[PDB]
């Protein structure tokens, strides 16, 4: 039966590709002093 | 089998989780879990609890209590997914999260 047929498998070509997020930019400042009134 | 309870994923490369004593909340070693495995922040809501053997998930509040004897296996998994989150799928509407004033 299937001796008779061959072909690729149909989720094999692939088109216009896909993109995730990457990452966040680590960035914080610190520049804390303080005093009483 | 040994005594003990035990979290699992599915990497090789991260150790289970191992613990002796303590009481704890399902947050905690949720986000215990995701601080060993290197997840964003953004995104460990997106995972949860689920018992096998029991086919159930703990409760996010749910209270987990040791006593030398009790032991168990769990499994750290994410749940809430969206199909056709993907752009492959050209014959219905993808999902994207929404951005201040392309799709992210």
């Amino acid at each position: 039966p299937w001796f008779q047929g061959v072909k690729t498998p149909r989720a094999l070509d692939f088109s216009e590709y896909r993109y995730p997020v990457a990452t966040f930019q680590p960035s914080g400042p610190e520049f804390s002093d303080d005093l009483i009134l | 089998p040994e005594p003990g309870v035990e979290v699992t994923f599915y990497l090789l490369d991260r150790e289970p989780l191992r613990l002796g004593s303590g009481e704890y909340t399902a947050e905690e070693l949720c986000i215990r879990a995701a601080q060993e495995c290197s997840i964003s922040p953004l995104c460990h809501n997106l995972f949860a609890l689920y018992d096998e053997s029991t086919k159930l998930w703990y409760a996010p509040n749910r209270i987990i209590t040791v006593d030398d004897k009790t032991s168990l296996r769990l499994h750290y998994r994410m749940r809430f997914y969206f199909t056709n989150w993907h752009g492959t799928n050209d014959n219905e509407q993808s999902v994207w999260r929404h951005s201040p004033k392309e799709a992210t």
